[PDB]
């Protein structure tokens, strides 16, 4: 039907199967895999107990599906209209039916492939979205790319990087080729964050959870690149120089994330955030993105943590504390504190179920006599005449 | 019953058996012994690498026969073994091998790089399923000839120290015939008859193997210590983790019957996160081995609670009852099962 979209067939007649395709198939499968996802999902363990696990060949089949879906969706929505809602609630359904890890243990080289090449299109596509919006904003190809990317490639990358942290399926799936695809998409969700423009500020959210999602889901501590070595699933660690020839990268541990600053500048200008007393509209990017990165990173490492690992505490890639967590929630409650009165809107609402994990993290004997400051501000702000929350 | 031989190697059963003959010959050798002129135990020396006049046939017989059951036990566990290509030979290279370590029984060794062969972990469980099978049949053996367990080798009484099932058996010998076996398998591999082989996958066993009159045991109060006013707790430590049920019971709660299956009981299970009362439904969390799980009964406003390790049990709703609506009758005593 492309191929034959301007010719003599502007009337294409497979009616029948399109119709019956976008009007069966794609709920179907969405039904289908929101009833049974725990039968896919099944695996060696056994959470139900009633049904069988999925075979092996059972799962490469989702992820080919799934796979299949998404090359579908690549910059068809406007062709298929309507039904691009199905089709990406389908993808996201589907996304987190799979399972990574025993796919990639036995699974077959074309699903591989599959998996692989729809992640390096999605970098692909973040990059185009990059060259395009850069210089683009005066001006069609442009606006068709930014709306497939702004409809369907943040929730589907959000829903499966999500699965991915949930599940910890990062260290069987992104590696090699995969890692430095990841790469890619993690440098430019930080520049399409830290940017500012009219298209960017029109969905700063959707940015928000894609990236909050991928920190979660990335295996590598690219905030405290510093400690490399002590990594064991970094390429940097793994497949060496020979491959830092073969295939491209920046080739320096603190030049893999050019735009991205470190853990530490990160929480001075989040200190001096609120402090300094700069408004919300002068950068709002901070508050809406980087606290819920910094929120996802640290509920993801944590247990890698030298607190938490006493032994071998020298061996660790990450080197957060309970100090990191307690004084990152302050700066967040001060933020809010000192922008509730002005500039009021959802985001904090969004910023709070954000850091829910941080807080069910931290410890109760801080929650006596620390959030106390938290529960009667909380009060005392709803002590208005429309009670919530 | 089902054991029939594999349809492409007949031809290669005698250079299978003198192959087998080869492995067995080195394996003896290379496990520590060496050629003497006299058996002595201490000596742990092998003088049976002589001429074939003294050396046992029967031990030429039990290898052989070994060896066929070693493959027909493969077979049996699905392994449709392939051959792929000849170039095995070929790819087989004599590496440096010290004058002593070499035979002087007059063949030539070939010891083959096995470093490189990564043993999947698949072949891995064949492997211990093969050890099994193997310890198993010598078992069998030596009970037919009439052994029987025992401390220490008793040649008189027929006593064996080693008659035991091969997952409570010592770590040495079952490491020499794991090893000898792994060795076996990787020749194998090194020759290239690959294992087609399937995977074993995990296959739900409902444990329950107690005796047939009971499943479960329900320890309750006296029925006149029914309590039919106030507010009431009680604690229950789970020093194991599994089926366990604590809550409160009715005087005329049947013994046989499962905790919660009827109006007699409201109970909390925590191996599966219910609450039981005349039916299922989820409640609470899963506990561990060391928990301390409290119940609270309060008569007055016909209430139930539960926590575990202090922190008050909630069901999908925010609510912490677990059973908030029940005439108070005959009253209720503490109950597990
Ligand atoms: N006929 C045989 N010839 C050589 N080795 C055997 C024979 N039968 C079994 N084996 C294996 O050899 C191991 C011990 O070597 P050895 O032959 O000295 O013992 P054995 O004479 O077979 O006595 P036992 O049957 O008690 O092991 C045993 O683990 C056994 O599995
Ligand atoms: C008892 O004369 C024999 C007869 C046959 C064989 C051996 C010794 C040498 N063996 C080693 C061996 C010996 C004894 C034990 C044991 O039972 O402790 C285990 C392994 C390999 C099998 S060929």
């Amino acid at each position: 039907f492309d191929g034959g979209s301007r010719g003599k067939g502007e009337h294409f007649p497979y009616e029948q199967e399109i119709k019956f395709f976008a009007k069966v198939v794609l709920p179907l499968i969405d039904q289908y895999f929101k009833n049974h996802r725990l039968y896919f999902l099944s695996a060696a363990s056994r959470p139900l107990c009633s049904g069988g696990h999925a075979s092996n060949k059972e799962k490469e089949m989702v992820t080919s599906l799934f796979c299949k879906l998404g090359v579908l969706v690549r910059h068809r929505i406007s062709l298929f209209g309507n039904d691009a809602t199905s089709i990406v609630n389908c993808l996201h359904i589907l996304g987190q039916t799979l399972d990574a890890r025993t796919v990639m243990k036995t699974g077959l080289e074309s699903v591989k492939s599959a998996l692989r090449a729809f992640l390096d299109n999605a970098a692909e596509d973040l990059e185009k979205t990059m060259e395009n919006l850069k210089q683009g904003q005066f001006t069609k190809g442009v606006t068709q790319i930014i709306n497939y990317t702004t409809v369907a490639l943040l929730p589907m990358l959000s829903s499966l990087f999500e699965h991915i942290g949930q599940h910890q399926f990062g260290e069987d799936l992104i590696l090699e080729d995969v890692q430095v695809s990841c790469y890619r998409i993690l440098t430019s969700l930080y520049a399409l964050g830290t940017s500012k423009s009219i298209y960017v500020e029109r969905q700063r959210s959707a940015l928000g959870e894609c990236l909050a999602a991928f920190a979660g889901a990335f295996p590598v501590a690219f905030l405290e690149t510093h400690l490399d070595k002590h990594n064991i699933y970094s390429i940097y660690n793994t497949k060496s120089s020979r491959e830092r020839a073969a295939l491209s990268l920046p080739t320096n541990v603190e030049d893999v994330c050019p735009n991205i600053p470190s853990l530490e500048k990160l929480m001075e200008e989040i200190v001096e955030l609120a402090e300094s007393g700069i408004r919300y509209t002068q950068m709002p990017h901070v508050m809406e993105v980087i606290l819920p990165m910094l929120c996802s990173y640290m509920s993801r490492w944590w247990e890698h943590g030298p607190e938490n690992n006493p032994e071998r505490a020298e061996m660790c890639c990450t080197a957060l504390n309970s100090e990191h967590m307690n004084t990152l929630l302050g700066n967040i409650l001060k933020i809010i504190y000192n922008n509730l009165g002005i500039d009021e809107g959802a985001w904090m609402k969004r910023l709070a179920v954000f850091s829910q994990p941080i807080i069910n993290k931290v410890k109760p004997q801080l929650l006596k006599t620390h959030f106390l400051p938290l529960m009667e501000k909380l009060k005392k702000k709803a002590a208005t005449v429309v009670s919530e929350e | 019953s089902q054991i029939v031989l594999p349809p492409h190697l007949e031809r290669i059963r005698e250079k299978l058996a003198e192959n087998i003959h080869e492995l067995w010959v080195m394996n003896k050798i290379e496990l520590g012994w060496q050629y003497g002129p006299v058996r002595d135990d201490n000596k742990r020396q092998h003088p049976c690498l002589v001429e074939f006049s003294k050396l046992p046939e029967q031990e030429r017989n039990y290898n052989l026969q070994m060896s066929l059951e070693t493959l027909k036990t493969l077979l049996a566990l699905g392994c449709h073994v392939g051959i792929s290509d000849e170039h095995a030979e070929d790819k087989v290279k004599k590496m440096k091998l010290p004058k002593n370590y070499q035979l002087t029984s007059g063949y030539k060794p070939a010891p083959m790089d096995l470093s490189f062969i990564k043993l999947t972990p698949s072949q891995e469980a064949m492997v211990d399923k093969l050890a099994e099978n193997a310890h198993n049949v010598w078992a069998r053996d030596r009970i037919r000839q009439g052994w029987t367990y025992g401390i220490q080798q008793d040649v008189k009484n027929r006593r064996n120290p080693r008659l035991v099932p091969y997952t409570l058996l010592d770590d040495r010998t079952k490491k020499s015939n794991k090893d000898s076996l792994r060795e076996a398998v990787r020749t194998l591999l090194g020759y290239g008859y690959n294992l087609e082989a399937p995977d074993q996958d995990h296959a739900a066993r409902a444990e329950v193997c107690s005796g047939t009159g009971e499943r479960f045991r329900i320890f309750r109060a006296e029925k006149t210590y029914a309590v039919k006013a106030g507010r009431w707790y009680f604690e229950f430590e789970t020093v194991t983790a599994g089926d366990m049920r604590v809550g409160w019971s009715r005087p005329g709660c049947q013994p046989d019957q499962e905790l919660g299956s009827d109006e007699r009981a409201f109970a909390f299970d925590g191996f599966k996160a219910q609450r039981w009362h005349q039916g299922n439904e989820h409640y609470g969390r899963s506990w561990q081995a060391g928990d301390v799980v409290g119940c609270m009964v309060d008569m007055n406003e016909h209430t139930m609670m539960f926590t575990l390790n202090g922190e008050i049990l909630l069901d999908d709703s925010g609510s912490e009852l677990a059973f908030k609506d029940f005439d108070v009758g005959d009253g209720f005593i503490p109950v597990c099962s």
